[PDB]
């Protein structure tokens, strides 16, 4: 917007805090993915131990 | 290292189009996949002979 | 002369609101499927020239 | 010139967006190690090898859009100087005619 | 080593792209001011008419 109607308005407020919340959300899902794949590595280790003892 | 190789190549298979058109690291990973295949084959033969 | 200067600045304000409706209507039309979606730099910035409500 | 400037700005920042997605993936690729978690043997496929712009062509189109952005900025500067000269001549001429 | 080299190359190109888009933004703002001054030239060339 050129000169004076470039306005820090409610739409700009919503876009900015949705950007911040989206960053937080993507961080939370990456943390959850890392935790779940750590659990998967634990499953693979215990499965291999079961294979050996069987 | 097979896990590391396949995970690195799979993650790099998520890049955008103009970037996901091969790299020196990509060639290195692809070649050492075959190198590890040869190594596992040799270790399996050694285990059977043991 | 006074009415002429009032006409000129109201014309400027009206043309500004023309293009502002164009820009914000494009923003409302933009959605997830659009072919010009990008990841912008410093998007939560306040440019020099910002006014309040 | 304003709308051409904004169009080429859009092109260069789309290049930046692709750069950032590639960097965000490849730094996590670098962060991997042998004792690390969250690794899996994904099956061998051609998905790891697609083709749009090889590293030489990658740097080529990067240099192309950067050089075009430079050309756009020089063209805008020449237009600015033209605006300066035009407005100075206009004011000077009409003031002389009034006198 | 090869992956880190790719990171460094992408970082260099990303920095160059940031510099060019910032220069384009500043140039666009100043040329907007020049057009806006041309608008007062058009406005003030009417009362002499």
């Amino acid at each position: 917007r050129p000169n004076v109607e470039l306005c820090r308005d409610q739409a700009q407020f919503g876009l900015t805090d949705e950007v911040h919340q989206l960053e937080a959300t993507i961080a939370a899902l990456k943390q959850k993915l890392a935790q779940a794949q750590d659990a998967l590595d634990a499953l693979y280790k215990h499965l291999a131990r079961l294979q050996a003892d069987i | 290292p097979l896990k590391v190789a396949q995970t690195r190549l799979y993650q790099r298979s998520h890049r955008p189009n103009v970037e996901l058109c091969r790299d020196t690291a990509q060639f290195r990973l692809v070649s050492e996949v075959e190198e590890l295949n040869v190594s596992l084959a040799t270790l399996r033969e050694k285990l059977l002979e043991a | 002369c006074l009415l002429q200067e009032a006409r000129q600045q109201l014309n400027a304000d009206h043309r500004g609101k023309m293009e502002t409706l164009d820009i914000d209507r494009g923003c409302l039309s933009l959605n997830l499927k659009s072919p010009n979606i990008s990841l912008k730099i410093n998007p939560t910035r306040v440019p020099s020239g910002s006014t309040t409500l | 010139q304003i709308r051409l400037n904004r169009e080429h700005k859009e092109t260069c920042e789309m290049g930046w967006s692709d750069k950032v997605e590639a960097y965000n993936i490849d730094e996590a690729c670098c962060r991997y190690h042998n004792q690390s978690t969250d690794v899996q043997f994904y099956p061998h496929s051609a998905k790891f090898e697609e083709s749009a712009s090889t590293p030489e062509t990658w740097a080529k189109f990067t240099q192309d859009n950067l050089y075009g952005a430079e050309r756009e900025r020089l063209a805008s500067v020449n237009l600015r100087e033209l605006i300066e000269c035009i407005l100075q001549d206009t004011a000077e001429d009409l003031r002389l005619q009034c006198d | 080593k090869k992956v880190g080299e790719h990171l460094q190359d992408t970082h260099c190109w990303k920095s160059e792209l940031q510099r060019h888009v910032e220069e384009l933004v500043a140039e666009t703002d100043l040329l907007l001011a020049q057009k806006q001054r041309l608008e007062r030239a058009l406005d003030a060339t009417a009362l002499p008419f």
